[PDB]
C-alpha cells in the first residue's frame, strides 16, 4: 500500500522554525508530486506549497517568505520547513498527494499536531472516576498536561463500545479531558475496570483501577 | 486567489436520503494542462481527509458509487444518492488548478435521528485528587440527540460559571448520538465548605431539567 509517514515536533516555541520528515511508500517521488498542508480551528485547511517530480516547486504566497519543501528521491523523504512561527500556526501540519490527474497515490499522512507556545511541558493527574452512593457508567479524569495530545483506553482496548473520550479543553492554560466508559451494572466491581492514560510529551504511562466508593 | 465558498456548511440529513453539496469558485479553474482539478474530500471524525471525487467527476479508487459529482465554470456538486451511517464527517471541495490551491470551508453532514434522552451520571473528586489539594466534579451527559444541551451547576443552589469547563463528542457513528461532559473544578477548601452539588441539564426530550447531585 500507499503510506506517508512523518516525523516532527509536537511543541515549538514562538519564532522557532518547525521541521517534518515525509517519508514516502508506495510510490516514487522521482515521479509524483507531494503538498503540504494544514488544519487549524481558527483558519480551516490551508494549503502551503508542493514539490513536484522533479524538484521545482511552488509555495502559497502568505507563506513563501518562510517556508521551503526540499526532498530526497533516492531516499523517498520530503522535508518540510517553516520559520518563525506565531501561537497561530498551531496546527496539524500534513503531506499529502493531491490533485491527480491519471494515477491513484492520492493519500494523505497521518498529520503532525504541532504546538506554539511558551508554556512548559506537563504531565496529566490521572484521577478514577467512581459512583457516590442496569447500566453503570465509570470514568477517568486526565488533569492539567501539555501539550496535545494524550490517548485513553479502557482495559487497554478490550472496552471500546461504550467509551466516550471528550476532546481536551483548557483551563488555567493547560489541558483538561476527561473519558467515560458505560458496561452493565452486573459486571462492575465484580469484573475489573481499568484506564490507561499516555501522554508521550512528559513520558507519562498511567493505569487507574476504577475502586468503589 | 481562488475563493472556494461551500453551500450549506451544515447537512442534517435522514439515513437513506440524497444529500447535495455545493462550490462555488470565484474565478474559473482550468489549469494550463486543460484540466480542471475540483476534489472533493472526507474527514471523518478523528481522521485525515479521504478524496472521494478527482477531476470534477471522477470516484477515486475504492469509493463507493453513491458518490458523484459534477459541474463546470464556478459551479460544482457533490451528490450523495443515499447516505449511510459511515458518510457523516466534513465535506469540503478544494481547486489545484491555480496557486496558490484552495479549500471550501467545509460542510457538516449530521446524521438525523429519533430524540434521545441522556444518560447523565455525577461523579465526586477522587480522594486521590482531595489528598492533592484540587476539587472536580465530573458529569458526563451521553447519547443524545439531537446536540443542543445545556448544562447548569448549582452549589448549594448558588449557580456556578467560574470553572466550569464543557465538551462534546463529534456525531457517534454507531447510533447517530452526541455525548457532553461537563466539569466544575474548585479548590478542595471550597469543595470542603458545601454539602450540594448539582449538574442540571436542560435538552428537546424533557421540558423539566434533567438533575443529577450528591452530598459530600
Ligand atoms: N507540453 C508540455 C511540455 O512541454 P516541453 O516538451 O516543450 O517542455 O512540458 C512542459 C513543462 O516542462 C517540463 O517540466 C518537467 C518537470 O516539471 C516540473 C517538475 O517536475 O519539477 C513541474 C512543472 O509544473 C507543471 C508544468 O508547468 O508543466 C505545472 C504543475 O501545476 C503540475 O501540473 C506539473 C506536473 O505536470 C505535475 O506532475 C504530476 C503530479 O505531480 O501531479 C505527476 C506526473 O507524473 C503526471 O501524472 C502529471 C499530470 O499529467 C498532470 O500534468 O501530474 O507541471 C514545472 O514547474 C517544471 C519546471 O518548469 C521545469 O523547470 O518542473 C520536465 O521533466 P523532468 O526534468 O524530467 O522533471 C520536462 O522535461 C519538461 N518538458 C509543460 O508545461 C507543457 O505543457
Ligand atoms: C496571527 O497570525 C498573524 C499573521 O497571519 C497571517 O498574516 C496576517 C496579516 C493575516 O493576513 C492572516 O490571514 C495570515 O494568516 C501574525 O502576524 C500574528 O503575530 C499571529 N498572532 C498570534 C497570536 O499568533
Ligand atoms: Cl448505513
Amino acid at each position: 500500500q500507499v503510506q506517508l509517514v512523518e516525523s516532527g515536533p509536537g511543541l515549538v516555541q514562538p519564532s522557532q522554525s518547525l521541521s517534518i520528515t515525509c517519508t514516502v511508500s508506495g510510490f516514487s517521488l522521482s515521479t509524483y508530486g507531494v503538498h503540504w498542508v494544514r488544519q487549524s480551528p481558527g483558519k480551516g485547511l490551508e494549503w502551503l506549497g508542493v514539490i513536484w517530480s522533479g524538484g521545482s516547486t511552488d509555495y502559497n504566497a502568505a507563506f513563501i517568505s518562510r517556508l521551503s519543501i526540499t526532498k530526497d528521491n533516492s531516499k523517498s523523504q520530503v522535508f518540510f520547513k517553516m520559520n518563525s512561527l506565531q501561537p497561530n500556526d498551531t496546527a496539524v501540519y500534513y503531506c499529502d498527494r493531491m490533485r491527480i490527474t491519471t494515477d491513484w497515490f492520492a493519500y494523505w499522512g497521518q498529520g503532525t499536531l504541532v504546538t506554539v507556545s511558551a508554556a512548559k511541558t506537563t504531565p496529566p493527574s490521572v484521577y478514577p472516576l467512581a459512583p457516590g452512593s442496569s447500566m453503570v457508567t465509570l470514568g477517568c479524569l486526565v488533569k492539567g498536561y501539555f501539550p496535545e495530545p494524550v490517548t485513553v483506553t479502557w482495559n487497554s482496548g478490550s472496552l471500546s463500545s461504550g467509551v466516550h473520550t471528550f476532546p481536551a479543553v483548557l483551563q488555567s492554560d493547560l489541558y483538561t479531558l476527561s473519558s467515560s466508559v458505560t458496561v452493565p451494572s452486573s459486571t462492575w466491581p465484580s469484573e475489573t475496570v481499568t484506564c490507561n492514560v499516555a501522554h508521550p510529551a512528559s513520558s507519562t504511562k498511567v493505569d487507574k483501577k476504577i475502586v468503589p466508593r | 486567489d481562488v475563493l472556494m465558498t461551500q453551500s450549506p456548511l451544515s447537512l442534517p440529513v435522514s439515513l437513506g436520503d440524497q444529500a447535495s453539496i455545493s462550490c462555488r469558485s470565484s474565478q474559473t479553474i482550468v489549469h494550463s494542462n486543460g484540466n480542471t482539478y475540483l476534489e472533493w474530500y472526507l474527514q471523518k471524525p478523528g481522521q485525515s481527509p479521504k478524496l472521494l471525487i478527482y477531476k470534477v467527476s471522477n470516484r477515486f479508487y475504492g469509493v463507493p458509487d453513491r458518490f458523484s459529482g459534477s459541474g463546470s465554470g464556478t459551479d460544482f456538486t457533490l451528490k450523495i444518492s443515499r447516505v449511510e451511517a459511515e458518510d457523516l464527517g466534513v465535506y469540503y471541495c478544494f481547486q489545484g488548478s491555480h496557486v496558490p490551491y484552495t479549500f471550501g470551508g467545509g460542510t457538516k453532514l449530521e446524521i438525523k435521528r429519533a430524540d434521545a434522552a441522556p444518560t447523565v451520571s455525577i461523579f465526586p473528586p477522587s480522594s486521590e485528587q482531595l489528598t492533592s489539594g484540587g476539587a472536580s466534579v465530573v458529569c458526563f451527559l451521553n447519547n443524545f440527540y439531537p446536540k443542543d444541551i445545556n448544562v447548569k451547576w448549582k452549589i448549594d443552589g448558588s449557580e456556578r460559571q467560574n470553572g466550569v469547563l464543557n465538551s462534546w463528542t463529534d456525531q457517534d457513528s454507531k447510533d447517530s448520538t452526541y455525548s457532553m461532559s461537563s466539569t466544575l473544578t474548585l479548590t478542595k477548601d471550597e469543595y470542603e465548605r458545601h454539602n450540594s452539588y448539582t449538574c442540571e441539564a436542560t435538552h428537546k426530550t424533557s421540558t423539566s431539567p434533567i438533575v443529577k447531585s450528591f452530598n459530600r
